[PDB]
């Protein structure tokens, strides 16, 4: 084997071609922003989640 | 296509019927539990 | 008829409340994050 697929069919996991050192693949970084305010009345300052 | 109901029209009929014939006959008691027999005018004094 | 003795039972029913609340990120669906994805994406606004 070369290369692990996971239970739907995209790659996370490589063995590595030079070593024979297997690795998994993480996604690099997303997801969602979110802002909080008090309220634009009454401040000027946010939180962001 | 179309399919035609599991529950058929004579089946229709037949659990429709005894919606009747036991209001006919138990009135109250016919959905209250087991059915209990009793004259229609006193069911009639039971609901009015 | 009249019932003399009788009894008492519990029954239960399910019904549920929610769902599982979701979130569908379009860049990594529609595109996997490739350049060429976003661009054409551009000619389709703000769908998304
Ligand atoms: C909210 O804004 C109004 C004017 O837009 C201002 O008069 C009021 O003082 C503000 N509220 C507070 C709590 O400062």
């Amino acid at each position: 084997q070369q290369f692990g697929r996971d239970v739907s069919d995209f790659t996370d996991s490589v063995r590595d071609p030079k070593t024979s050192e297997i690795l998994d693949i993480s996604p690099c970084a997303f997801g969602g922003v979110s802002v909080i305010t008090p309220g634009t009345n009454a401040s000027s300052e946010v939180a962001v989640l | 296509t179309v399919l035609p109901p599991l529950l058929t029209d004579d089946m229709i009929a037949a659990y429709t019927a005894a919606l009747v014939s036991g209001t006919a006959t138990a009135g109250w008691t016919f959905g209250a539990g087991a059915a209990l027999q009793i004259p229609f005018a006193m069911q009639m004094a039971y609901r009015f | 008829a009249i019932p003399t003795n009788f009894s008492i039972s519990i029954t239960t029913e399910v019904m549920p409340v929610s769902m599982a609340k979701t979130s569908v990120d379009c860049n990594m669906y529609i595109c996997g994050d490739s350049t060429e994805c976003a661009n054409l994406l551009l000619q389709y606004g703000s769908f998304c």
